[PDB]
């Protein structure tokens, strides 16, 4: 996990477009038509990792492998979700404990553009500052999504520094990352943010909230997946 | 109807992709917008069947 067959080229409003296949764990969650409403991350070849808030059924379907939306000829894996396992403590009030797993219908097929992120250890210490990168097709402007997969390299926030915008509303099963002239946007939801643990990627946060507008000097919050990553292995061990 | 139903739609602070429909009494029909995933008001509909039985008229 967390190794691209295709290295990516580092340096979403005002992000990158991401080398074609270099975020492989990346999927696009669509409906029945084909449209986008979130992101996802591949944990492995039978499960999908998102935010809960993007409320994800099964009529819903798994796109892996995709890189230009616009492209009919592009090959791509649309998979069906056999079930949807959304935390029973997700918080609709407060958005807290933010996550949802998907599990597929058919095992994707892992391939150089289909592969898994690694997950954290519940214990795992991601120091503020750390530079990360979140990916997704959400908007580049706050309008219609960008048709290629967008990157954007951030740092993670101290709760300190984040709460001094956002305050109480910042809970414990929340990361911040941002406020850095990027920000994640619209129809990036439940998408990746990564950072290196010994040089393997590592979900580190799924795109949450932030910011009404996507301003790109506002701390972005995202669910921070050391805090419910126990509750990931428990679903997958009895799953 | 329901004074919400003249409300503008809200997208709220989550930053998802979602069709839902809304109420816009300046036209008098329903209409869809995208609705952020988190804090819906209530001038959010998942049908415009629901959002004209609801709101239809205001």
């Amino acid at each position: 996990c967390g190794v691209p067959a295709i290295q990516p080229v580092l340096s979403i409003v005002n992000g990158e477009e991401a080398v074609p296949g270099s975020w492989p764990w990346q999927v696009s969650l669509q409906d029945k038509t084909g449209f986008h409403f979130c992101g996802g991350s591949l944990i492995n070849e039978n499960w999908v990792v998102t935010a809960a808030h993007c409320g994800v059924t099964t009529s819903d379907v798994v796109v892996a492998g995709e890189f230009d939306q616009g492209s009919s000829s592009e090959k791509i894996q649309k998979l069906k979700i056999a079930k949807v396992f959304k935390n029973s403590k997700y918080n609709s009030l407060t958005i807290n404990n933010d996550i949802t797993l998907l599990k597929l219908s058919t095992a994707a097929s892992f391939s150089q553009t289909v592969s898994a992120v690694c997950l954290p250890s519940a214990s795992d210490d991601f120091a503020a500052g750390t530079t990360c990168v979140t990916t997704g097709w959400g908007l580049t402007r706050y309008a219609n999504t960008p048709d290629r997969l967008q990157q954007a390299s951030l740092p993670l926030l101290s709760n300190t520094n984040c709460k001094k915008y956002w305050g109480t509303k910042i809970k414990d099963a929340m990361i911040c990352a941002g406020a850095s002239g990027v920000s994640s946007c619209m129809g990036d939801s439940g998408g990746p943010l990564v950072c290196k643990k010994n040089g393997a990627w590592t979900l580190v946060g799924i795109v949450s909230w932030g910011s009404s507008t996507c301003s790109t000097s506002t701390p972005g919050v995202y669910a921070r997946v050391t805090a419910l990553v126990n509750w990931v292995q428990q679903t997958l061990a009895a799953n | 109807r329901p004074d919400f139903c003249l409300e503008p739609p809200y997208t709220g602070p989550c930053h998802a992709r979602i069709i839902r429909y809304f109420y816009n009494a300046k036209a008098g029909l329903c209409q869809t917008f995208v609705y952020g995933g988190c804090r819906a008001k209530r001038n959010n509909f998942k049908s415009a069947e629901d959002c004209l039985r609801t709101c239809g008229g205001a």
